[PDB]
C-alpha cells in the first residue's frame, strides 16, 4: 500500500504541526472495517506508544506525554489519515507512524515521519 | 544519361543559384522513377567507384532548377536532400556533413537500428525489470539520439524541402526522443502513462522495414472508403437503441423481494441500509452460484419467482451494473454488443426473463437487420476497396514491366557406381510411391487408436507398430539417400522435410528422450502432407499457407506488430490495477483466469478480442481501471485489429483463389505415379480377367388408358395441388400440440388422433392417384416422390401397427418419432424453397471434398491433443460447491477415492467433452473452433499435471499455444479455403444457367426488375407554379433549400431530445420533454400544412412526401391516444408500444444522405432471396423443433435449460433453436444431454402428471442433433452472406453518368431532317457515311467513319435501308457503353415506338451491316 | 416437468379409480416439505369431513367406514417434496359420490426465509354403473367417418365427370 508522508517534518516550537498522511487504496473506505493506528517512538529501536486509533470511530488515547494537544485532522473516506499536534513542544521530537488497513485490501500501509522541533 | 554522374560541387551550386536568379527575374512534375526511395534505373549502368556514396547533382530535370543534390548508395538507392546549409551552418561540401551523409545511407544504417529496436521490444515485455534495464534504457535513448542527430546533420531541421521534420515518421521518432529526454531528465511523476509513451518506440519498426509503409498506406485507404458504412452503422445502432430504451427502460432492475419483512421494514429503508453480497442474498432471491439476482417479471410469459417473493423494480443492474437499457449510452453499448454477437445469448435471456417472451420478436429483427446485414455491408465495402486497389496495383506493375521490356529492346537495337545405378533402377517410382503412401496412411490410422483406459497389450502393440513404421521410413530415406546423389537428395525440399522427420524420430529412439513425446508425435504426423502431390485441395491449402507467409508476409508481420503493441500497452496501463484491485473482480483475491498483469496473459486477452469475445474481460477491466480508458483501449483494439484481420483474410482469399490468374503451367510432364500405377494395374487385371475367363471356358384396354388420362387430369389440376398443400400445412401444424401439457387438453388430444387418421388416408389416396396417372417408372425416377413415398409408408406402418394392437413393441415407439419429417413434404410444393434446395445440392460435391481436407487437418490436430491430454482432465471436485480441491491435499486419484470413502460429496469427475479419444477430440475441436465452450476445455488443458494426478493451477501454462496454433490453422485457414471454393463453385453455377440469379423464382425475377427500375428513373416533370401572387410567393418560400435544411436540423434536434430520457428522471424533466415533443409535433404538422397549401394536390407524388404525411398522422394519433390511454384506460405495455411511433420522424433523416440511401436500396433489392432462404431456414427450424421436443422434453435442468428456454413446448423449443442458429450457446444446451448414467442422471424418475420416466438423454442422438443443426445453419447463413454480397456488388456498380442532354437528342433530329425531308424514318446505308459526319460531338463520328459504322452492327431493312432508332441506339451506346440502364432505355424507347406506329410489316430486318460486309467480301 | 392435470369425474361402479391432485411449485429448483389432507362430502349432504393425511412417507387414514380399505397412496414416494397428491380407490362403490378437497400445505426453504404456503383443490365425483363413452370421442369419430365419406364422394364424382368428358373428347377426334 502506497502511503505518502514527509520523511522529515520540521516545525517551530509552539506552532501547530500537521502530520500529513494519505494512502492510495483503490477499495472504498468502509468505516466498519477500516483500521488506523498512529503510534509514536523516540528512536528506531525504541518503544512505540499508540496515541490515536480508528476503530469504528476516532479513539484518542489521550497519552499523558501529549496532554490534549493531539487531534485527528484527516478524512478516511478521502484517503487522508493526517493528525494535528497543537502547540508543539520540544519533547514532541521523535518518530510518528501511520499504520493503515483497508479491508479487503490485503496489504497494510505504514508511513513514518521524523518530527524535528526548531527553536 | 547512362554516363550522367557528376560530383555535386561549388560550381554546380553556383550554376543552380545563377539559373534560379534568372528564373526569379522573369516572373511539370518529378520523374517518379528518379524519385527518392526508389531504385536507380539500369539505364545508367554501374556506378563509378568514386561517385557512389557522395553528393551528386540532381538527375531529374524537374529539380535540376531548384537547389538540390542526390546521393546513391551501393544498392542503387536514390536519396534526395537540399543544397541549402542546414540551419545556415553546414554547406553540403563540408567534411562533417559529408561524413554524416556517408553514415546515414548505409546498409549497416538500418540493420543497426533494427536490432536495437527489437532488443528494446524484447525489453518492454518485462513485468518487474531488474536494474540492468536502467543502463539499457539509457543506452537505448543514446542510440536513438545518435541516429536522430545523424539524420538532422545531413538533412536539416526544417529550413528547406528535404528536411528532417518533413517526413511524418520523423515526427514520430522526434516526439519519441523528446518524451524520452523529458521523462529521464525532469522525472515528474505518474510514470505509468509516461512509460506507456515509450511503447511508440515499437512503432519505429514500421519505419526501418522496406515493405511496412506501403501496407499501412493501403490500410488507411481501405479505411477512408468506409465513411458511409460507418455513418449507417451509427445511425442504425442509435435508432435501435432508442427502440430498446423505450421498450426496456428499467426492466433489468427487476429482482424479486421477500414478501414478509420483519420489524417494521420496507423496501426503501432496506435498499438504503444494505451493502454486501450476503446481505443482498438475505432479502432478494439469488440463484445458487450467481452474483446477480433472479430477474422476475410482471407479465405471465416472464420469469416466475418463488412463492414468498414479489417482483419489484429496485436496485442495480446485473454485470456489476454494466448491462441495462436505462440510458442511451448503456443502450448503445448493449446494442453494439448485440451487433457483434458477443455473448448476446445472455442479454437475450435476461431481457426475455424480465420483459415477456413476446419481446423476442425485437431480438429477431435486431439480430437480422443489425448483425447479419451490417456486417455483410462492411465485408462487401472492404472487399470492393481491396479488390480494386489490388487490381490497379497489378495493372500498374504490368505496365511498368512492359515499359522496362520496351526499353531493353531499344537498348538492344567402382562398386559404388554399380550398386548406385542398380538401386536407382530399383527406386521404382511407379510403385514405391504407392507403397510408401499407403504406409503413411496406415501409420496415421495406427496412431489414432490411443484412448485413456488402455491395456498393456494394446500399449506394446502400438510400440511395435511405431517401431516398424519408423524402420520403414528410415529405410526408404537411406535408400533414396544413396540412390540419388546425397547432394541431389538433399536438394529437394520434400526430401529435406522427410529427412528432418526421420532424423527426429531416430533421435527419439536412441537416448532417453521419451519426455518430449509431443515433438515425436507431431513430426511423424506432419508427414501426411506428402499426399499433396496427388490431391488438389490439400495442395490448395498448402498454397494458402505459403501465400500468407511468403507473398503477403509483410501484412502478417504488420498484424504481429500491432498485436504485440496492443499487448504491451495493455500490460502497462492495466497491469498494476489487476493486482491492486483484485478482490473487486474475484472473491478469492487472486488474479482471474484472464488478466493483463504480465505479457503472456495480456497477449491472450488481445487474441480473445481478435476472436470476437470482448465483453467479459472488459467488465473486469472497467471494474479495476475505470470506464474511460478501458473503453478506449478495447474499442481501438476491436476496430483496428478486426480491420487488419479482415484485410489479411481477404488478401489471402483473392491472391490464393486467383487460379485463373495463376494458370500458366505447360503440359503435365508426369501425371502422378498414382495415375501411372492405376493404368498399369488396370492393364494387369484386365489381362488376368481375360486369361481366367479363358480357363473358365476351358474347364466347363381402352378403359385402362382412359382411367390413366383421367387420373392425370385430376392430379395435375390447381384445385388438387392447393388442397394437398392445405392438408400438408394442417398436418404439420398438428404436430405443434403434443407438448408436455397435452394431458391438460384431452379433447384436442382425441381430435388430433382422428385427424392423423384422416391425414394418413388422404395422403395414401393421393399417392395411389399419382401412381395411376404418372406411372410406376416416372413416379420412382424422382427425388421428391421418393420422399413422399417414404413418409407415407412410415405413417402407414405406424397406423397398421397401432390398429392391429402390437404397439409399444421396441422400435415401433421410435418410428413414431419420425412423424417430425412430415413438414419435409412441403419442399416439393413451394418453388421458393425448391430453388435454394436445388442450389444447396449443387454445392454438395464441392463442399464434400473440402470437408474431407478439413477432417484430415483436424485429425492431425486431434491426434496431437490426444497425445497431450489423454485422460488428464479428471478432478476431485466437491459436488456441493462444484469446486476443485486444493490439490495440496488429494494429489492423486487414490487420495480422491480415500476421501470419497470418508466424506460424502466428492467425485472423481471427468470433463464431459475431453480429449480421451479421437471422437471426443473432434467434438472438443469443434467447440474450440466455434469459440463456444472453448474456455472450459482450455482451463483444464492448461491445468493438467498427469494421467491420475490432480490438476494444478496453470501447470501447463503454455498449452494455450496449442489452441492458438489450432485456431490459426483450423478455424482461420480452413475457413479461408472454404469460402474460396464456395465462391468459385457459385460463380460456376451462376455461369452455368447463363448468368442469372440462383435464389429467386421466375415470378420474383420480374418483381426484382421492376423494383430495379425504381432506382434512378431520371425523366423529370416540374411541379406547377401557383397562379396566385400570394400563394405563389409563399410557394417560392416553401420550395427553397433553406426550408429543407431547417426541417432536417429540427429532425436532428428531435432525436437529441429523445436521447436524453433516462430511468428515474424527475417530474420536471418529464414535463419539459413532453412539451418539447408537443412543439416538435406542431412544427412538423405545420410544415406539412404549409406545403399542402403551396403545393396543392401535387404533394402526393413524391413517395417521401407520402411517408412524411403518414409519419405526421401516426405521431399525432400516438400523442392523443396516449393522452386518452392515461386518464381512461390502464395498460403499461401498450402505452410504450404506442409511443414508439415518434421514432417515425427520425427516419426522415434518410431523405438527406444520398449515401445511406444507396445502401438501403441494395438491402431492399436483396429481400426476395433472403425471404426464400428464410423460409427454408424456418422449415428446418420447425422439423428440428419437433424432434427436439420429442426427444429432450424430459432432460435435467442443468445449464442452458432453465424453467424457460427448454424443449417442453413448441415456443420454448423455437426460442432455443433461434438462439443457437447463430451457434451461440449450443455447448450449453448439449451439456445436459450428455448425462446418461448415475449419478449424472436418474433413469427411474417419475414425472408428476405423465408416464415417461428417465430424466436423461441419449448422448448419440443429442450429439448428432446439435452438430448437424449447427452445420446446416452455417451452410444457410453462408448462402445468405453470398446473396447479400452479390446484390451489393451489383447495386454499387449499376449506374453510369448518361450525360447526353435533351439538346443532343434534338440535334440528332435536326441533322436527320436534312437527309429525310419526307419523314420516312428510313435512311440509305450510303447516306449513313455522311450522316455520322454531320453530327456535333459527342455523337460526332469522323471520317473515315465506315470502319466504326460497320462494327456497330446496325440492322438493315429491305432495300438496304436503316431505321432511325437503330442509328440512335448505336450512337448512344458508343458514348455511354454497356450499362444496366442501356437495356432498359432500349426497352422504353421501343415500346413508345410500338404504340405510335402499328405498321410492323415494314420493320423486319433482312441483314446487318457486319453480316452485309461479310457477304460483300 | 411437473404438469397440473385434472382428475377424471366418472367412476365405474365395482371397479378401481385414481383421483388426481397435482400441485406443481412455481420454481422447480427450490426445495420444500409438503404434506396434505383430503376431505370429502357425500353427494346430497353439506359437510366436508377429512378422510386421510399424508406426511413422512406414512398415510394415516381416518376410520371412516366408507373408505375402510379401498384407498391407497399414489403420489410421490420417498421424497418429502411431494408435488403429487393423487390417491387410488379400489373397489369403487356408490357411496363414493360427492365432492373432494385436496388441501396441500407446502413449506418452502430459502436462504433465511420459510414460507408456509397452502393450496386447495376440489373434485366432483359421480359414480355411474357403466363407463359412458365421451361425447367428444363419439362426435369426433362420427366426424372422421363423414369427412372420409364426403371427400371420397367428391373424389368419385369429379372422377366420373372427368372420365365421361375425356372419353367423349377422345372420340370426338
Ligand atoms: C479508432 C478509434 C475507435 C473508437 C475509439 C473511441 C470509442 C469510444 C470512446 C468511448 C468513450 C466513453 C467515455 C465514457 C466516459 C464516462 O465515464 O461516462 C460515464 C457513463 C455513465 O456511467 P455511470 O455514471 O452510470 O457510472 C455508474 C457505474 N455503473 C452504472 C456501472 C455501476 O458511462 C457510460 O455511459 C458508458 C458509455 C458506453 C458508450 C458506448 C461506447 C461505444 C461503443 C461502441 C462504439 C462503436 C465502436
Ligand atoms: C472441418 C471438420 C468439421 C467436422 C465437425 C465434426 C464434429 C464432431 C463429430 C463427431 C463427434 C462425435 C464422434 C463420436 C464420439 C464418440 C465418443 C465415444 O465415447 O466413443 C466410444 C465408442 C465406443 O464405445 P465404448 O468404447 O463404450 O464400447 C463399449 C465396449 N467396451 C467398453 C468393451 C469397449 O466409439 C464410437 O461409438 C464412435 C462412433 C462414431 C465414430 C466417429 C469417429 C470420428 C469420425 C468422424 C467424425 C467427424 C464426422 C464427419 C462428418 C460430419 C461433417
Ligand atoms: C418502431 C417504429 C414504429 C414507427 C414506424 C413508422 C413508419 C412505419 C410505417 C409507415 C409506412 C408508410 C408507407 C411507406 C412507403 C410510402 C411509399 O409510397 O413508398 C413507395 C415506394 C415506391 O414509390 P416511389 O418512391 O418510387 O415513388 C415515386 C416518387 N419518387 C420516385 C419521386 C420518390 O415503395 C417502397 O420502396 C416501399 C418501402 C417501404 C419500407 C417501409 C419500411 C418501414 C420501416
Ligand atoms: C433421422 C432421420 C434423418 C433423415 C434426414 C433426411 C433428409 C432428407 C433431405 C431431402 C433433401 C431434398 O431431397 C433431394 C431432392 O432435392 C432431389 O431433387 P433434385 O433437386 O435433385 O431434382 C432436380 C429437380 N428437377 C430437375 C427434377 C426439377
Ligand atoms: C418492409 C417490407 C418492404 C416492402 C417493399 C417492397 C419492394 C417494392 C415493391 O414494389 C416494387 C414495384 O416497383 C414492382 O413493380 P410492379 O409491381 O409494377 O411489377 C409488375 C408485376 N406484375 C403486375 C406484372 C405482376
Ligand atoms: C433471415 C430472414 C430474412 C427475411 C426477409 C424477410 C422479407 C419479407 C418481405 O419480403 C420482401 C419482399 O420485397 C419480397 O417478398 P417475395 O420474395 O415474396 O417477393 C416476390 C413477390 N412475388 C413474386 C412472390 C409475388
Ligand atoms: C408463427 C408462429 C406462431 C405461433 C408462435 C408460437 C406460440 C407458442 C405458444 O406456446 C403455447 C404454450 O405451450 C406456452 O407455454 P408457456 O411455456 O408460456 O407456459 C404456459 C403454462 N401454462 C399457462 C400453460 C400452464
Ligand atoms: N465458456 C466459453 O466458452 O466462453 C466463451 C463465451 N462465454 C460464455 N460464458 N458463453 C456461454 C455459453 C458459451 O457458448 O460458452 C458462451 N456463449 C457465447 N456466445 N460465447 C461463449
Ligand atoms: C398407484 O396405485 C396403484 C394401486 O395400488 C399402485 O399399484 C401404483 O404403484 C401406484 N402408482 C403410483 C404412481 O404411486
Amino acid at each position: 500500500m502506497e502511503v505518502t508522508v514527509p520523511a522529515t517534518l520540521n516545525v517551530l516550537n509552539g506552532s501547530d504541526a500537521r502530520l500529513p498522511c494519505t494512502f492510495n487504496s483503490c477499495y472504498t473506505v468502509n468505516h466498519k472495517q477500516f483500521s488506523l493506528n498512529w503510534t509514536y517512538q523516540e528512536c528506531n529501536n525504541c518503544s512505540e506508544e499508540m496515541f490515536l486509533q480508528f476503530r469504528m470511530k476516532i479513539i484518542n488515547l489521550k497519552l499523558e506525554r501529549f496532554q490534549d494537544r493531539v487531534e485527528f485532522s484527516g478524512n478516511p473516506s478521502k484517503y487522508d489519515v493526517s493528525v494535528m499536534l497543537r502547540n508543539v513542544q520540544p519533547e514532541d521530537e521523535g518518530i510518528y507512524n501511520c499504520y493503515i488497513m483497508n479491508p479487503p485490501d490485503r496489504h497494510r500501509g505504514h508511513g513514518k515521519i521524523h518530527l524535528q522541533v526548531l527553536m | 544519361g547512362p554516363q550522367s554522374f557528376v560530383h555535386f560541387t561549388k560550381q554546380s551550386l553556383a550554376l543552380i543559384e545563377q539559373r534560379i536568379a534568372e528564373r526569379k527575374s522573369k516572373e511539370p512534375k518529378p520523374s517518379s522513377d528518379l524519385e527518392a526511395g526508389k531504385q536507380l534505373p539500369f539505364i545508367y549502368g554501374d556506378i563509378p567507384p568514386g561517385m557512389v556514396s557522395e553528393p551528386l547533382e540532381d538527375l531529374d530535370p524537374y529539380y535540376a532548377d531548384k537547389k538540390t543534390f542526390i546521393v546513391l548508395n551501393k544498392g542503387k538507392t536514390i536519396f534526395r536532400f537540399n543544397a541549402t546549409p542546414a540551419l545556415y551552418m553546414l554547406s553540403p561540401f563540408s567534411p562533417l556533413r559529408r561524413i554524416s551523409i556517408k553514415i546515414l545511407v548505409h546498409s549497416l544504417f538500418s540493420m543497426l537500428i533494427m536490432c536495437t529496436i527489437l532488443t528494446n521490444c524484447i525489453f518492454m515485455t518485462m513485468n518487474n525489470p531488474p536494474d540492468w534495464t536502467k543502463n539499457v534504457e539509457y543506452t537505448f535513448t543514446g542510440i536513438y539520439t545518435f541516429e536522430s542527430l545523424v539524420k538532422i546533420l545531413a538533412r536539416g531541421f526544417c529550413v528547406g524541402e528535404f528536411t528532417f521534420l518533413r517526413d511524418p515518421w520523423n515526427w514520430l521518432d522526434f516526439v519519441v526522443i523528446v518524451f524520452a529526454y523529458l521523462t529521464e531528465f525532469v522525472n515528474l511523476g505518474n510514470v505509468s502513462a509516461l512509460r506507456t509513451f515509450r511503447v511508440l518506440r515499437a512503432l519505429k519498426t514500421i519505419s526501418v522495414i522496406p515493405g511496412l509503409k506501403t501496407i499501412v498506406g493501403a490500410l488507411i485507404q481501405s479505411v477512408k472508403k468506409l465513411s458511409d458504412v460507418m455513418i449507417l452503422t451509427v445511425f442504425c445502432l442509435s435508432v435501435f437503441a432508442l427502440i430498446g430504451l423505450q421498450l426496456f427502460m428499467g426492466n433489468l432492475k427487476h429482482k424479486c423481494f421477500r414478501n414478509s419483512l420483519e420489524n417494521n421494514e420496507t423496501l426503501e429503508s432496506i435498499m438504503n441500509t444494505l451493502e454486501s453480497e450476503e446481505d443482498f442474498r438475505k432479502y432478494f432471491y439469488y440463484l445458487e452460484g450467481s452474483k446477480d439476482a433472479l430477474l422476475c417479471g410482471f407479465s405471465t410469459d416472464s420469469g416466475q419467482c418463488p412463492e414468498g417473493y414479489t417482483c419489484v423494480k429496485i436496485g442495480r443492474n446485473p454485470d456489476y451494473g454494466y448491462t441495462s437499457f436505462d440510458t442511451f449510452s448503456w443502450a448503445f453499448l448493449a446494442l453494439f454488443r448485440l451487433m457483434t454477437q458477443d455473448y448476446w445469448e445472455n442479454l437475450y435471456q435476461q431481457t426475455l426473463r424480465a420483459a415477456g417472451k413476446t419481446y423476442m420478436i425485437f431480438f429477431v429483427v435486431v439480430i437480422f437487420l443489425g448483425s447479419f446485414y451490417l456486417i455483410n455491408l462492411i465485408l462487401a465495402v472492404v472487399a470492393m476497396a481491396y479488390k480494386e486497389q489490388n487490381q490497379a496495383n497489378i495493372e500498374e506493375a504490368k505496365q511498368k514491366e512492359l515499359e522496362f521490356q520496351q526499353m531493353l529492346d531499344r537498348l538492344k537495337k567402382p562398386y559404388w557406381i554399380k550398386f548406385k545405378k542398380c538401386i536407382y533402377f530399383i527406386v521404382m517410382d511407379p510403385f514405391v510411391d504407392l507403397a510408401i503412401t499407403i504406409c503413411i496412411v496406415l501409420n496415421t490410422l495406427f496412431m489414432a487408436m490411443e484412448h485413456h483406459p488402455m491395456t498393456e497389450e494394446f500399449k506394446n502393440v502400438l510400440a511395435i507398430g511405431n517401431l516398424v513404421f519408423t524402420g520403414i521410413f528410415a529405410a526408404e530415406m537411406v535408400l533414396k539417400l544413396i540412390a540419388m546423389d546425397p547432394y541431389e537428395y538433399f536438394q529437394v525440399g520434400w526430401n529435406i522435410f522427410d529427412s528432418l522427420i526421420v532424423t527426429l524420430s531416430l533421435v527419439e529412439l536412441f537416448l532417453a528422450d521419451v519426455e518430449g513425446l509431443s515433438v515425436l508425435r507431431s513430426f511423424r504426423l506432419l508427414r501426411v502432407f506428402k499426399l499433396a502431390k496427388s490431391w488438389p485441395t490439400l495442395n490448395m491449402l498448402i498454397k494458402i499457407i505459403g501465400n500468407s507467409v511468403g507473398a503477403l508476409g509483410n501484412l502478417t508481420l504488420v498484424l504481429a506488430i500491432i498485436v504485440f503493441i496492443f499487448a504491451v500497452v495493455g500490460m502497462q496501463l492495466f497491469g498494476k490495477s489487476y493486482k491492486e484491485c483484485v478482490c473487486k473482480i474475484n472473491d478469492d483475491c487472486t488474479l482471474p483466469r484472464w488478466h493483463m498483469n504480465d505479457f503472456f496473459h495480456s497477449f491472450l486477452i488481445v487474441f480473445r478480442v481478435l476472436c470476437g469475445e470482448w465483453i467479459e474481460t472488459m467488465w473486469d477491466c472497467m471494474e479495476v481501471a475505470g470506464q474511460a480508458m478501458c473503453l478506449i483501449v478495447y474499442m481501438m483494439v476491436m476496430v483496428i485489429g478486426n480491420l487488419v484481420v479482415l484485410n489479411l483474410f481477404l488478401a489471402l482469399l483473392l491472391s490464393s483463389f486467383s487460379s485463373d490468374n495463376l494458370t500458366a503451367i505447360e503440359e503435365d510432364p508426369d501425371a502422378n505415379n498414382l495415375q501411372i500405377a492405376v493404368t498399369r494395374i488396370k492393364k494387369g487385371i484386365n489381362y488376368v480377367k481375360q486369361t481366367l475367363r479363358e480357363f473358365i471356358l476351358k474347364a466347363f384396354g381402352k378403359i385402362w388408358w382412359n382411367i390413366r388420362k383421367t387420373c392425370y387430369k385430376i392430379v395435375e389440376h390447381s384445385w388438387f395441388e392447393s388442397f394437398i398443400v392445405l392438408m400438408i400445412l394442417l398436418s404439420s401444424g398438428a404436430l405443434a400440440f403434443e407438448d408436455i401439457y397435452i394431458e391438460r387438453k384431452k379433447t384436442i388430444k382425441i381430435i388430433l388422433e382422428y385427424a392423423d387418421k384422416i391425414f394418413t388416408y388422404i395422403f395414401i389416396l393421393e399417392m395411389l392417384l399419382k401412381w395411376i396417372a404418372y406411372g410406376y417408372k416416372t413416379y420412382f425416377t424422382n427425388a421428391w416422390c421418393w420422399l413422399d413415398f417414404l413418409i407415407v409408408d412410415v405413417s402407414l406402418v405406424t397406423l397398421v401397427a397401432n390398429t392391429l394392437g402390437y404397439s409399444d413393441l421396441g422400435p415401433i415407439k421410435s418410428l413414431r418419432t419420425l412423424r417430425a419429417l412430415r413438414p419435409l413434404r412441403a419442399l416439393s410444393r413451394f418453388e421458393g424453397m425448391r430453388v435454394v434446395v436445388n442450389a444447396l445440392i449443387g454445392a454438395i460435391p464441392s463442399i464434400m471434398n473440402v470437408l474431407l481436407v478439413c477432417l484430415i487437418f483436424w485429425l492431425i490436430f486431434s491426434i496431437m491433443g490426444v497425445n497431450l491430454f489423454a485422460g488428464k482432465f479428471y478432478e476431485c471436485i466437491n459436488t456441493t460447491d462444484g469446486s476443485r480441491f486444493p490439490a495440496s491435499q488429494v494429489p492423486n486419484r487414490s487420495e480422491c477415492f480415500a476421501l470419497m470413502n470418508v466424506s460424502q460429496n466428492v467425485r472423481w469427475k471427468n470433463l464431459k467433452v475431453n480429449f480421451d479419444n479421437v471422437g471426443l477430440g473432434y467434438l472438443s475441436l469443434l467447440q474450440v473452433a466455434t469459440f463456444k465452450g472453448w474456455t472450459i476445455i482450455m482451463y483444464a488443458a492448461v491445468d493438467s499435471v498427469n494421467v491420475d494426478k490432480q490438476p494444478k493451477y496453470e501447470y501447463s501454462l503454455y498449452m494455450y499455444i496449442y489452441f492458438v496454433v489450432f485456431i490459426i490453422f483450423g478455424s482461420f485457414f480452413t475457413l479461408n479455403l472454404f469460402i474460396g471454393v464456395i465462391i468459385d463453385n457459385f460463380n460456376q453455377q451462376k455461369k452455368k444457367l447463363g448468368g442469372q440469379d440462383i435464389f429467386m423464382t421466375e415470378e420474383q425475377k420480374k418483381y426484382y426488375n421492376a423494383m430495379k427500375k425504381l432506382g434512378s428513373k431520371k425523366p423529370q416533370k416540374p411541379i406547377p407554379r401557383p397562379g396566385n401572387k400570394i400563394q405563389g410567393c409563399i410557394f417560392d418560400l416553401v420550395t427553397n433549400q433553406a426550408f429543407d435544411i431547417s426541417i432536417m436540423v429540427l429532425i436532428c434536434l428531435n432525436m437529441v431530445t429523445m436521447m436524453v430520457e433516462k430511468e428515474g428522471q424527475s417530474q420536471h424533466m418529464t414535463e419539459v420533454l413532453y412539451w418539447i415533443n408537443v412543439v416538435f409535433i406542431i412544427l412538423f404538422t405545420g410544415e406539412c400544412v404549409l406545403k399542402l397549401i403551396s403545393l396543392r394536390h401535387y404533394y402526393f407524388t413524391v413517395g417521401w412526401n407520402i411517408f412524411d404525411f403518414v409519419v405526421v398522422i401516426i405521431s399525432i394519433v400516438g400523442m392523443f391516444l396516449a393522452d386518452l390511454i392515461e386518464t381512461y384506460f390502464v395498460s403499461p405495455t401498450l402505452f410504450r408500444v404506442i409511443r414508439l411511433a415518434r421514432i417515425g420522424r427520425i427516419l426522415r433523416l434518410v431523405k438527406g444522405a444520398k449515401g445511406i440511401r444507396t445502401l438501403l436500396f441494395a438491402l431492399m433489392m436483396s429481400l426476395p432471396a433472403l425471404f426464400n432462404i428464410g423460409l427454408l431456414l424456418f422449415l428446418v427450424m420447425f422439423i428440428y423443433a419437433i424432434f427436439g421436443m420429442s426427444n429432450f422434453a424430459y432432460v435435467k435442468k442443468e445449464d442452458g435449460i432453465n424453467d424457460m428456454f427448454n424443449f417442453e413446448t413448441f415456443g420454448n423449443s423455437m426460442i432455443c433453436l433461434f438462439q443457437i442458429t447463430t451457434s451461440a450457446g449450443w455447448d450449453g444446451l448439449l451439456a445436459p444431454i450428455l448425462n446418461s448414467k448415475p449419478p449424472d442422471c436418474d433413469p427411474k424418475k417419475v414425472h408428476p402428471g405423465s408416464s415417461v420416466e428417465g430424466d436423461c438423454g441419449n448422448p448419440s442422438v443429442g450429439i448428432f442433433y446439435f452438430v448437424s443443426y449447427i452445420i446446416i445453419s452455417f451452410l444457410v447463413v453462408v448462402n445468405m452472406y453470398i446473396a447479400v454480397i452479390l446484390e451489393n456488388f451489383s447495386v454499387a456498380t449499376e449506374e453510369s453518368t448518361e450525360p447526353l442532354s435533351e439538346d443532343d437528342f434534338e440535334m440528332f433530329y435536326e441533322v436527320w431532317e436534312k437527309f429525310d425531308p419526307d419523314a420516312t424514318q428510313f435512311i440509305e446505308f450510303s447516306k449513313l457515311s455522311d450522316f455520322a459526319a454531320a453530327l456535333d460531338p459527342p455523337l460526332l463520328i469522323a471520317k473515315p467513319n465506315k470502319v466504326q459504322l460497320i462494327a456497330m452492327d446496325l440492322p438493315m431493312v429491305s432495300g438496304d435501308r436503316i431505321h432511325c432508332l437503330d442509328i440512335l441506339f448505336a450512337f448512344t451506346k458508343r458514348v455511354l457503353g454497356e450499362s444496366g440502364e442501356m437495356d432498359s432505355l432500349r426497352s422504353q424507347m421501343e415500346e413508345r415506338f410500338m404504340s405510335a406506329n402499328p405498321s410492323k410489316v415494314s420493320y423486319e430486318p433482312i441483314t446487318t451491316t457486319l453480316k452485309r460486309k461479310q457477304e460483300d467480301v | 416437468g411437473c404438469v397440473e392435470v385434472d382428475s377424471e369425474t366418472e367412476a365405474v361402479y365395482g371397479m378401481t379409480f385414481k383421483i388426481l391432485c397435482i400441485s406443481c411449485k412455481r420454481r422447480s429448483e427450490t426445495n420444500a416439505e409438503t404434506f396434505t389432507e383430503w376431505t370429502f362430502r357425500q353427494k346430497g349432504t353439506e359437510e366436508f369431513v377429512k378422510i386421510l393425511r399424508y406426511e413422512n412417507e406414512v398415510l394415516q387414514l381416518e376410520e371412516d367406514e366408507r373408505f375402510e380399505g379401498r384407498v391407497v397412496w399414489n403420489g410421490s414416494r420417498g421424497t418429502k417434496d411431494l408435488q403429487d397428491l393423487s390417491i387410488f380407490i379400489t373397489n369403487v362403490t356408490y357411496n363414493h359420490s360427492g365432492d373432494y378437497e385436496c388441501h396441500v400445505y407446502r413449506l418452502l426453504f430459502f436462504e433465511n426465509y420459510e414460507h408456509n404456503t397452502s393450496v386447495v383443490k376440489k373434485i366432483h365425483i359421480e359414480v355411474v354403473d357403466k363407463a359412458n363413452r365421451d361425447m367428444a370421442s363419439i362426435v369426433s369419430e362420427i366426424m372422421m367417418y363423414v369427412l372420409i365419406v364426403v371427400l371420397t364422394i367428391w373424389l368419385v364424382a369429379e372422377m366420373i365427370y372427368c372420365y365421361k368428358k375425356i372419353a367423349a373428347a377422345t372420340e370426338t377426334a
